[PDB]
């Protein structure tokens, strides 16, 4: 009936909207489970092998986490940029001397270009704070919680003025091997919740994805959370007749049974908006018991965020709408000159961390010790996945190609999902050789 | 946990909840304070002492002979509770001495509990070697042991067990030439055995407590254990239980007779000072007001009582209303709790705000000199001998036990049947006497 | 060792922050009562001049040679006339004014919705002529507009208020956050005096003021013989209750106890809906009761991880989330108060307390161990406590127990304590 009637009357059913890569035919498919398919989690002591431990925060060790991250980034940028020596933030020198510290907003609202402060690590500047001025600075891009290396002139001590800023070099790409070149071309499914409309429990988009997968026979499928979102009106009013874990297990078993014939590998990325699971970013994977041996060999669960490798190609998965969070308070000298998405991806690749923003927006919950020990990019990923409420896009910056799969369901309006070829190119020749071939953003 | 007594030299490494953590801490603090007070009041060897402390153990489930129940819960409770007291008590030399006294009392009582059959396997579990001699060896060397023995009268070598010990373990014992030596091995009766083991145990505890005192600064960084571990013994009541919210029928006119028949000396003299002065300083005023709140007096009764008494105070009744009635209603009502919502406990009365000139609050036993204690006792008509042991107890700084003895003397009874810590408990027991 | 000085009377507040009557012994055993004190300084200039006068009166009375009771009586009477004068409006209007400078332009402040002075700057720059520039000092007063807006969202100019008869001033907002903090900062440490008590002294605040009142400084282990471990009714008295609308009749259901009633009819609250007309037992809707429990404990966890910080100098009360890298001895220094110490709005152990309060609400097994009379226990358990309803209650327990098990050092490991 009227629930998902748009999905029963969507003209764009199966139509592809945007593309990146090379002009490719429409018969997108895979070899099924047959063939050598690699799948390994990577980096930052193995992204929550166990479940999780605590919700007890200590302000001192949160501080040591902050200052340790600042010191690490400062040392790396000092060695990369051949900087002479940093100076304390409260020590006034007339000659332009470099400084260091993470960016923060002076007040508690949304960041404004003239409402920014600089606070450095304790071994340089006792962890103190100082307001910054950007009128003199020509170009910039700032958001709270990023490290910066500001060679601004501070002749007074109580306030600096920006002269010129240093961009942060990203991590080196993960160096491949011969067995990585021993892989043939593969394509991946990506999909993010919600999987039902704002007034349904039927999960018609979920059935549609089941049909798409068992018709297309892909290599590996990605399903992001939330699966049973808390922000849904039907759950916030809490008229459901079944337990949250019961509904969630029902959903997972529906996807599992719907992809038995697919043969494609499967993994689910939990999200903060998921209700039954722990709302602590970074998150442990889901919990499930009823699996056969082939099910375990075919389906996985990964922590959020996760750095996993497929056929020697690095996949950087983050479920949280970091693009939307950054877009709210990230600022730049010019807006229309470049792409806001491009600069936000620039920051996420630069800051070496799955979540470079500090303090986070209200609708998150970050435990900082676990964030520091589990949510750092081991390498600049080959390809990134950032399901965001903003418009779907696919861009490539600093070698790293990013795909925004879009939201599979926007209330009752049509959603999108994405397909991407990957294949390790020639081992030598051009210095940069991205495994990815081409991507399609195709409406559901 | 292989045996009931155990020597505490292997810290536990388990995981327990905060509620269990506090329950163990408070329970063992209560046990040690009870041991202190009972040992002060009675002689350490009497059957009354033994049975009373056994009942204390049973109500606090800290030790018992091995069975299905004993293996899991009680001995583990003993272990973690003792180590958390180590953390609490290693702060100061005075606290260490106090803890050592009470734990020696506890361990000697527990050893007296253990039957003679199991002491052999207890010493074997103790990991330090001691060999009991055979009956034939005892009979053969009885004459040598008696000849070389201390002033123990007669040749009677009774059923007391005799052990074989390396000579270096009993240095102070043999260095007086009061024991027989055979190839560097000694032979000793049970009393000296337990003396030796308690001296060794006190040495090990002294070293361990010093080491933990070296380890305090690292372990105090936690915020959920600092405010407890600072004050398990110093300023914690052992479940005084005379909390606000009690019930009873009190007639306002009867307050004088109730003061002269059922008030602990501090509160009795405070009430007399109120009657003879119609005015109190802040400390005494608040103390007596919240005591009257605790005893069961209702809000209107308390307000009318204080207003009537300030009628003889010669200030304006509306001034009384505006100034004080707010304070009395606040004490009877909303938050500000743990300072105005509660009836004062005795340990607090003794440790907080000593009275000055013009003040009459504070426990008199601790806050007034012995001559004025004697004058007050004469004014209250207690026998001179009773006053004598009252002053002896005051010299022993056991003020609560002195108040106890005053209670039995004024009630013409032998034992009150408890250990007082709260003036409201004092009053409740006095009413229980009717 | 040696003597360094004599204080005839001293107000101990904090390290190098106190009030103390300096005594310098002169000849013939006499002395001069020199007036010196540390830490009395104030950081923000957004207080009323009458509030400053009241603060000076408080410091003068607390620094007089007379007795504690005399000082308390004088301060309580004076506070009472101040409260009555403000309530009945006899105080001249000009003393209600508040001054404040502008670091930036009004639109530049990210918290424009929350700052009343930038709100007044917005209003003046919109309606009038001369704009408010940075570096200029705005003059303004609060108002009561009957629009149920936040006080900050109602601040007006003094001339505008005097030209407006439709809307009046907010004596409640003053007695809440313009007079009470200034007096309480000094008069609160005096024993037997609490901010609730000052609220009763000054006006009709007590209930709504304990609702809008900070209970962080109240806690202190300086109780020299007070608590041992408390009981439930005072442990959970600060914990928010449990809410649920009834699916049958849409009626709100209140739960802060396993049982409900008085004596013989002490039946559990889940037996009957709070609505007298509702005839369906909440015992059927265990699924969505558990769902609501998951939802609100999720909200509480989110609120705690929000990491809201408050300055504990009562005058400042700066509300921020960015934990400063600067760190003093006790904790994180206040970025607004260069001499202070932050601590969370919602304590981690406060959330632990509230979750334990939930498990207490649903722990019928333990609640069955608190009513002494075993005959009543038996008849009540046979009349209502069936194994099925006990299993439902146990499910309600586990709904929060499966958070408590992983919850934030609600369990303590002994190895790192005894290492
Ligand atoms: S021991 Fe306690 S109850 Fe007895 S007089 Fe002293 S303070 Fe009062
Ligand atoms: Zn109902
Ligand atoms: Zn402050």
């Amino acid at each position: 009936a009227t629930p998902s009637q748009k999905y029963n009357s969507r003209s764009n059913r199966g139509e592809v909207v945007t593309s990146f890569g090379l002009a490719q035919g429409v018969s997108w498919s895979g070899r099924g489970g047959a063939g050598n398919i690699s799948l390994k989690v990577l980096g930052c002591p193995e992204a929550l092998t166990g479940s999780y431990k605590s919700m007890f925060q200590k302000l001192p060790d949160i501080r040591e986490v902050l200052t340790c991250k600042i010191e690490e980034l400062g040392s790396e940028l000092k060695e990369h940029y051949k900087i002479e020596a940093f100076t304390p933030l409260l020590a006034p020198a007339q000659e332009p001397v470099t400084l260091l510290g993470q960016i923060g907003c002076d007040s508690n609202g949304k960041l404004n270009n003239k409402s920014v402060i600089l606070e450095g690590d304790r071994e340089h500047s006792s962890g103190a704070q100082i307001p910054v001025d950007l009128s003199e600075l020509k170009e910039y891009s700032l958001f709270p919680g990023q490290v910066v290396i500001m060679e601004g002139i501070n002749t007074t001590g109580r306030k600096l003025v920006a002269t010129k800023l240093y961009e942060g070099v990203p991590l080196p790409f993960y160096q491949p091997t011969e067995e990585d070149a021993d892989f043939e071309q593969s394509m991946v499914l990506v999909a993010c919740g919600p999987y039902t409309t704002s007034d349904s429990i039927t999960y018609d988009p979920l059935l549609d994805l089941i049909a798409v997968i068992n018709h297309d026979r892909p290599d590996v499928c990605i399903l992001f959370g939330p699966f049973l979102d808390a922000k849904h009106e039907q759950v916030e009013n809490c008229l459901l007749t079944s337990p949250f874990e019961d509904i969630f297990k029902q959903c997972l078993r529906t996807i599992i049974e719907g992809t038995r014939s697919s043969g494609s590998h499967l993994v689910f990325v939990p999200s903060l908006r998921d209700v039954h699971h722990e709302p602590v970013y970074p998150q442990p994977p889901f919990s499930y018991s009823d699996l056969s041996r082939e099910d375990k060999k075919q389906v996985q669960f990964v922590s959020e965020p996760c750095s996993l490798s497929i056929n020697g190609v690095i996949f950087g998965l983050t479920s949280t709408d970091l693009l939307f969070h950054l877009g709210a308070e990230e600022i730049s000298s010019s807006s229309g000159t470049s792409d806001r998405f491009s600069r936000i991806l620039k920051h996420i690749l630069t800051q070496r961390s799955y979540y470079p923003l500090y303090p986070p927006q209200e609708d998150m919950a970050i435990d900082y010790e676990s964030f520091y020990v589990y949510a750092q990019l081991p390498v600049t990923p080959d390809v990134l996945i950032i399901p965001s409420e903003l418009r779907y896009f696919v861009k490539d910056v600093l070698g790293c190609v990013c795909v925004n799969p879009g939201r599979l369901t926007k209330g009752q309006v049509g959603g999108t999902f994405a397909r991407l070829y990957l294949r390790r190119p020639a081992a030598d020749g051009a210095e940069r050789q991205s495994p990815c071939i081409a991507v399609q953003v195709v409406r559901i | 946990y292989p045996h009931c007594l155990q020597f505490y030299l292997q810290p536990p490494s388990e995981n327990i909840s905060l509620i269990e953590f506090e329950n163990l801490a408070i329970d063992r603090v209560k046990l040690l304070k009870s041991v202190e007070n009972l040992g002060v009041s009675y002689v350490k060897g009497t059957e009354q002492y033994q049975s009373k402390l056994e009942s204390e153990l049973r109500k606090l489930k800290f030790s018992y002979r091995e069975n299905l129940e004993d293996e899991y819960e009680p001995r583990r409770r003993d272990h973690i509770s003792h180590f958390i007291l180590r953390l609490a008590y290693c702060q100061s030399e005075e606290l260490r001495r106090w803890f050592i006294q009470q734990e020696m009392d506890l361990l000697r009582f527990r050893f007296s509990i253990l039957p003679k059959d199991k002491i052999q396997d207890f010493l074997k579990d103790s990991q330090l070697q001691f060999e009991a001699i055979s009956d034939e060896e005892k009979t053969l060397r009885e004459q040598e042991i008696v000849a070389s023995s201390p002033s123990l009268s007669g040749l009677k070598l009774g059923f007391e067990s005799i052990y074989k010990i390396p000579f270096a373990d009993a240095l102070d014992l043999f260095r007086g030439r009061k024991v027989y030596l055979e190839d560097g091995f000694a032979y000793v009766p049970l009393k000296d055995i337990v003396a030796i083991i308690l001296n060794e145990f006190r040495a090990k505890l002294s070293k361990a407590l010093a080491l933990t005192a070296r380890s305090l600064p690292a372990v105090q960084s936690d915020e959920r254990l600092q405010p407890l571990l600072n004050h398990l013994s110093h300023s914690y009541t052992g479940q005084d239980y005379s909390t606000q919210g009690n019930v009873g029928k009190i007639s306002l006119d009867q307050i004088d007779l109730l003061s002269t028949k059922s008030f602990p000396p501090c509160m009795r003299q405070l009430h007399k000072a109120l009657r003879e002065n119609h005015h109190l300083r802040h400390g005494g005023r608040m103390q007596y007001g919240l005591f009257l709140k605790g005893i069961g007096l209702t809000l209107e009764q308390a307000l009318q009582f204080w207003k009537q008494e300030f009628i003889k105070g010669k200030m304006d009744p509306d001034k009384f209303d505006k100034g004080y009635s707010y304070n009395i209603r606040h004490s009877f009502g909303k938050e500000g709790k743990r300072t105005d919502y509660t009836p004062f406990s005795c340990l607090k009365i003794i440790l907080s705000n000593p009275p000055s000139q013009g003040d009459y609050h504070g426990c008199p036993f601790r806050h007034s000199d012995p001559e004025l204690l004697k004058q007050k006792l004469q004014s209250y008509k207690i026998s001179p001998g009773g006053i004598s042991q009252i002053l002896d107890l005051v010299k022993g700084t056991h003020y609560q036990v002195a108040c106890q003895k005053y209670f039995e003397m004024i009630h013409n009874v032998d034992d009150c049947g408890f250990s007082l810590n709260h003036p409201n408990q004092f009053f409740c027991e006095s009413q229980r006497i009717l | 060792i040696d003597i360094d000085g004599v204080f005839k009377s001293l107000l101990l507040l904090k390290k190098k922050k106190y009030a103390a009557l300096v005594v310098e012994p002169t000849s013939d055993g006499n002395y001069v009562t020199k007036q010196e004190l540390k830490g009395l300084d104030i950081v923000r200039r957004d207080w009323c001049d009458l509030a400053k006068d009241t603060g000076n009166f408080v410091i003068g009375q607390i620094l007089s040679d007379q007795s504690r009771d005399t000082i308390v009586e004088n301060i309580q009477k004076r506070l009472i006339e101040i409260g009555e004068n403000v309530l009945n409006g006899s105080v001249p209007v000009s003393q209600f004014e508040i001054n404040k400078a502008l670091t930036k332009d009004p639109q530049d402040y990210p918290d424009k919705k929350s700052l009343p002075h930038v709100h007044v700057a917005l209003w003046i720059n919109s309606q009038g002529g001369r704009k408010v520039k940075a570096g200029d000092t705005v003059s303004y007063v609060i108002c009561q507009d009957g629009s149920n807006l936040t006080a900050s969202q109602r601040a007006y100019a003094p001339e505008q208020l005097q030209k407006q008869d439709n809307l009046t001033i907010d004596t409640q907002y003053y007695l809440a956050q313009q007079i009470h903090p200034v007096v309480a900062r000094i008069c609160e440490p005096i024993d037997g005096i609490d901010a609730v008590l000052i609220a009763t002294w000054l006006g009709l605040d007590p209930t709504q003021f304990r609702v809008h009142h900070y209970h962080k400084d109240e806690e202190n282990d300086a109780l020299l013989g007070g608590p041992a471990q408390l009981t439930d009714e005072e442990k959970y008295r600060d914990c928010e209750r449990f809410k649920c609308p009834c699916p049958t009749c849409g009626t709100e259901n209140i739960y802060d106890n396993v049982f409900d009633g008085s004596g013989t009819d002490m039946e559990p609250s889940l037996y009957r809906c709070s609505n007298i007309d509702c005839k369906a037992s909440p015992l059927t809707f265990t699924v969505q009761l558990s769902n609501k429990l998951i939802m609100d404990i999720r909200r509480f966890i989110k609120k705690y991880y929000d990491g809201w910080l408050i300055c504990e100098e009562p005058t400042c009360r700066n509300r921020t989330r960015h934990l400063p890298l600067q760190f003093s001895r006790t904790g994180p220094l206040c970025p607004a108060c260069m001499k202070a110490t932050l601590q969370p709005e919602y304590s981690d152990k406060s959330l632990y307390t509230q979750l334990c309060f939930y498990r207490y609400i649903f722990d019928a097994e333990c609640a069955l161990e608190k009513l002494t009379t075993d005959h009543e226990k038996d008849k009540l358990k046979k009349q209502f406590f069936t194994p099925k309803v006990l299993q439902d209650y146990r499910k309600l327990k586990n709904t929060a127990e499966q958070f408590l098990s992983r919850s934030g050092y609600s369990e303590v490991n002994l190895s790192k304590l005894f290492a």
